[PDB]
RNA sequence: GGGGACUCGUGAGAGACUGCCGGGGUCAACUCGGAGGAAGGUGGGGAUGACGUCAAGUCAUCAUGCCCCUUAUGUCCAGGGCUUCACACAUGCUACAAUGGCCGGUACAAAGGGCUGCGAUGCCGCGAGGUUAAGCGAAUCCUUAAAAGCCGGUCUCAGUUCGGAUCGGGGUCUGCAACUCGACCCCGUGAAGUCGGAGUCGCUAGUAAUCGCAGAUCAGCAACGCUGCGGUGAAUACGUUCC
């Protein structure tokens, strides 16, 4: 996003109910995972990368 | 058979029919069986004077009945007009007062359709 | 904070501007920000500004309406009507 | 070295144990009627058994685990249906016209993104 | 007895057997005794994304985690292969636990 | 569809009756999944049946499928400017599907409490030829019949 | 657009993921710096041609290959510039770095390197009607090609509309799993935006 | 304790390939029917989106050619707003009941989640919840009782023993904070709604339908949204005249 913004989610903010999560990669505030740190799309083309271990598609 | 100003309809089984009183329920009516002794399959063309004198009582001594909630509920609602408070004010204005949806919704709150 | 085991929430910023004053039997209007404290029966005829998001209104807590919310009060949204 | 049959219909679980006997089918130990309510189950408990006329004897014995009360059904049909032959090698091709050893498989597909459902949409709304 | 427990564990097949069943076996040599490999059920893990950056719902993306769990449980307990446990070269995939 | 006609489900025999019908009335009935619902329901209007019936229940509920079993529908057709209908021949394993649908459609809308009974004098009395299906078999016949001058468009 | 990755397809049919670790807990920590050590080795770096980037990860000791078209500038005066980066990468991580610089054995039959060759080319300004099919040429000496497809997409020359042109020859079965087929993209950069070239070269079934 | 019988777990595999027989066809492609077979002609589902089209969407994931601000479009913070409301459209959940309402008893799962945690038992409270605390980084323990289902009893066609919006009062939990604007619980209150016009949607089998369960995001959550798991479980398709 900001690069402002990103400066902010990667400082310790007042108020801890207040901290959030933005991407590893790209700082995209919506769509962020926690096990992975990292939003969608910067999920879905590292992941398609392969640069990320345990990952691939499905089918069932 | 007038329990209390309700006016029981006849040929009704009493768990249910103690609840048209404004104010008692079927949970309520659960323990107004209970503290009398009164047995929950009864048909209330059968009940006895002396069982009506038990619950002639009872709900007066520990319960509260119509016209005593009716004043109470329209007297806080007054309290809360007249103090201005925004759920007042909502109230006068007839839109959903606990922060409802009034952009595709508080029909409830309003009246019919009125396709301006 | 809702909850009748850990009392009730009321801002130290304000507990301390109106004790002082309750003390020494003053009626001055303390410019306040806080839609969040819950009115305890210490600023009975009382008279807050509260802000509504734009500007101040003051309020009068008389004898009853302090078993209310602050912020309660403040109307904020702009509406009159579409006609 | 006494046999001992496994049974399937979607999930269910059931492990057939023939004895020959005098007919008590003793299910997880429990009973029939009691266990399965259904007319329509016990129907087909005892169909492979009266297809091949040895209702009589051979009390079976069978542990219950998994689905609902149709998947146990046609697993134990299944259990017995591939338990007769093991005793018998001469019911194979009754049994294979009566089809009931065949497993039925039959199972509830997945569910696929943009849908309501398997299969069920969201509604069309053209315009 | 039960005194010596390993929780081999990876991401993926054809790691695992090999880091347990030529790597483990070095012990055996020594006069020990294994049970052989236990298989684990191996968990799922499951995930879904939009595949646009805008405006489509209709299209997404699935990916997946398997974290496959072996057990071995070498039973005979030798004071002189404890240390030839520890010098052991794992794969990198591979980690180990002691119980 | 496009490639010819689809495979039919096989309905295996009722264990209570020795008859098939049974077995495919209930699922007529079916509604939501409640088999077994259903089976007792049908079950239920047979057995209350047979005390006013004395004939054996399924022998009774024959009589009243041949009565209400279709023979001739009034199936739609548009040609020029004003569509019409058609006269055609009603193959035995639709006209009895049909018949049990009418059955379980009129009774679910006949005057009594519940459906037990419902459908149990429904039974009785489309043996007996005077019920609501028994009547919209003769009407529905009669209004193919006033149309069979369009027969000869047959597809 | 409306292809996928056929490294996404085949990541564990036929490729291999580029980092191999195993983690519960601190997994996200690690591709928090994972993510960073990758920015760190492409910038500044171009001039060396990344191939690709293998992280290993064990136990506090971690281990990072790189295959690159020239070990030649990374490592420089016998340990000037690699140790650089090894420094740059220990004040990144806290943590002891086997850091391995190894090759690629070939830098002009590897896609991801085919593709910044023709990107620096374009921003070299030359004509990229030539670019692609001197790529297809220098893509058809090696023993084992049997196809590669190159793909450029921009306003390529100035154009005010841009346009997007393949070339390609042999068999490249995108379609087919059991088809080893390596993809590279790149964003070559020029004084009128940013052109993609994407290549995607076959070599065989599998062995 | 014990055993490799079985299940199950998960590794390697085998099997389905018109493979064999009967008929038709230039002896072809193939086609109808059979034997064996768990599966028969692609066994089912998914992943898979050719060249291109829409100057389709995204300059707000990211990157970016040009254009634009620098005591302001930069930047920090408190509040309020993105949640408003005579209307209109779109997608959904609950209903308008007896194939049901309620009381009680009683069975049968699958897939996932758990250390900033799962909270077994015991006790308190009607309940949300509260406390002590065992065990568990998990095929171990928790989640967990799955719900629809079966049995018996009551209710008896009513705006009801339907519906649960609505309101008052009282609360729990999270969060510094619950009014704008969170979720959950108890009592009383008990609206519209009695099957919805023109018109219109989905669905061919373990499908529609219906019932719960789980997850991501997430301190909490408007979770009826989205992606998944399983219980019960259908009726029809003569056929291509028409759309
Ligand atoms: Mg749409
Ligand atoms: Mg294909
Ligand atoms: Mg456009
Ligand atoms: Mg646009
Ligand atoms: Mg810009
Ligand atoms: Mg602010
Ligand atoms: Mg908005
Ligand atoms: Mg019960
Ligand atoms: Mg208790
Ligand atoms: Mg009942
Ligand atoms: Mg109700
Ligand atoms: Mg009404
Ligand atoms: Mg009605
Ligand atoms: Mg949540
Ligand atoms: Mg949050
Ligand atoms: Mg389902
Ligand atoms: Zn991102």
């Amino acid at each position: 996003a900001k690069k402002a913004l990103v400066n902010k989610a990667a400082g310790k903010p007042r108020f801890a109910v207040r901290a959030y999560t933005r991407c590893s990669k790209c700082g995209r505030p919506r769509a962020v995972y926690r096990k992975f740190g990292l939003c969608r799309i910067c999920l879905r083309e590292m992941a398609h990368a392969g640069e990320l271990p345990g990952v691939q598609k499905s089918s069932w | 058979a007038r329990l209390v100003g309700v006016d029981l309809p006849r040929d009704k089984r009493m768990e249910v029919a103690l609840t048209y009183i404004f104010g008692i329920g079927r949970t309520r009516s659960n323990e107004i069986l209970a503290a009398t002794g009164i047995d929950r399959d009864l048909r209330t063309r059968d009940l006895t004077e002396e069982q009506l004198i038990h619950l002639r009582d009872y709900i007066e001594a520990n319960l509260k009945v119509e016209g005593d909630l009716r004043r109470e509920v329209q007297a806080d609602i007054r309290r809360k007009i007249e103090i201005g408070c925004y759920q007042g004010l909502r109230h006068r204005r007839g839109m959903p007062v606990r922060g409802q949806r009034t952009k595709t919704n508080a029909r409830t709150r309003k009246g019919p359709k009125r396709t301006i | 904070p809702r909850s009748l085991k850990k009392g009730p929430f009321v801002d130290e910023h304000l507990l301390k501007k109106v004790d002082v004053q309750n003390e020494k039997n003053t009626k001055q209007v303390i410019k306040t920000w806080s839609r969040r404290s819950t009115i305890i029966p210490d600023f009975i005829g009382h008279t807050f500004a509260v802000h509504d998001g734009r500007k101040h209104v003051p309020v009068f807590v008389t004898e009853s309406m302090v078993g209310h919310k602050l912020g309660e009060f403040a109307p904020t949204r702009t509406f009159k009507g579409h006609i | 070295r006494p046999i001992q049959t496994v049974g399937r219909r979607k999930e269910a679980v059931v492990r057939v144990r023939l004895v020959p006997g005098t007919g008590k089918f003793d299910l997880n130990g429990r009973s029939l009627e009691d266990y399965f309510p259904n007319k329509v189950h016990q129907q087909l408990i005892k169909a492979p058994l009266v297809t091949v006329d040895r209702v009589e004897s051979f009390d079976i014995f069978a542990h219950l685990g998994g689905g609902g009360p149709s998947g146990q059904a046609g697993a134990l049909r299944l259990g017995i249906a591939r338990a007769l032959i093991l005793v018998s090698p001469e019911d194979r091709p009754a049994l294979k016209k009566a089809g009931f050893l065949t497993r039925d498989p039959r199972a509830t597909e997945r569910k696929k993104y943009g849908l309501k459902k398997a299969r069920k949409a969201p509604q069309y709304s053209k315009r | 007895g039960q005194k010596i427990r390993i929780r081999l564990k990876a991401y993926d097949h054809e790691a695992i057997d090999a880091s347990a069943r030529k790597i483990v076996e070095t012990v055996v040599r020594t006069g020990a005794s294994v049970v052989g490999p236990v298989p684990l059920p191996t968990e799922k893990n499951v995930y879904c994304v939009i595949r646009s950056p805008h405006k489509y719902k209709d299209s997404r993306e699935h990916f997946e985690m398997r974290t496959h769990k072996r057990l071995i449980d070498i039973i005979d307990p030798t004071p002189k292969t404890v240390d030839a446990l520890m010098r052991i070269d794992l794969p990198a995939s591979v980690d180990v636990n002691i119980q | 569809p496009r490639k010819g006609p689809a495979p039919k489900r096989p309905l295996v025999n009722d264990p209570v009756y020795g008859s098939q019908l049974v077995t495919q009335l209930v699922n007529k009935v079916l509604l939501k999944g409640k088999k077994s619902l259903a089976e007792r329901i049908v079950y239920g209007a047979l057995e209350q049946a047979r005390d006013k019936t004395g004939t054996d229940p399924v022998i009774t509920l024959k009589r009243a499928l041949d009565n209400v079993k279709p023979a001739l529908e009034v199936r739609s057709r548009r040609v020029g400017g004003a569509t019409y209908q058609v006269p055609v021949e009603v193959r035995p394993d639709r006209s009895t599907t049909l018949a049990l649908r009418w059955l379980v459609g009129y009774s679910r809308q006949r005057r009594e409490k519940t459906m037990i009974e419902r459908l149990a004098n429904e039974i009785l009395d489309a043996s007996n030829g005077l019920g609501a299906s028994v009547k919209r078999r003769e009407d529905t016949h009669k209004m193919a019949e006033a149309n069979r001058a369009f027969a000869h468009y047959r597809w | 657009g409306q292809k996928i990755n056929p490294h996404g397809f085949r990541l564990g049919i036929t490729t291999d993921w580029k980092s191999r670790w195993y983690a519960d807990k601190q997994y996200a920590e690690y591709v928090k710096e994972d993510v960073a050590i990758r920015r760190l080795l492409s910038s500044g770096l171009e001039r060396a041609g990344i191939a690709d980037v293998e992280i290993e990860r064990t136990r506090d000791r971690v281990r990072v290959d790189i295959h690159t078209a020239r070990p030649g500038i990374v490592i420089g005066r016998r340990g000037t510039e690699a140790d650089r980066i090894r420094a740059d990468l220990e004040k990144l991580t806290g943590k002891q770095v086997q850091l391995n610089i190894l090759e690629v054995k070939n830098p002009e039959s590897q896609a991801q390197l085919v593709a910044q060759g023709v990107a620096e080319q374009l921003s070299n300004r030359v004509a990229f009607r030539r670019a692609m099919r001197k790529a297809i040429q220098s893509a058809m000496r090696q023993p084992n090609v049997k196809g590669i497809r190159v793909q450029c997409s921009g306003r390529l020359g100035g154009a005010e509309m841009s346009r997007s042109e393949f070339y390609r020859e042999g068999r490249v079965p995108l379609h087919t799993l059991r088809a080893d087929i390596d993809y590279g993209l790149y964003e070559a950069k020029t004084t009128f935006g940013r052109i993609g070239v994407k290549v995607w070269i076959y070599k065989g079934d599998i062995v």
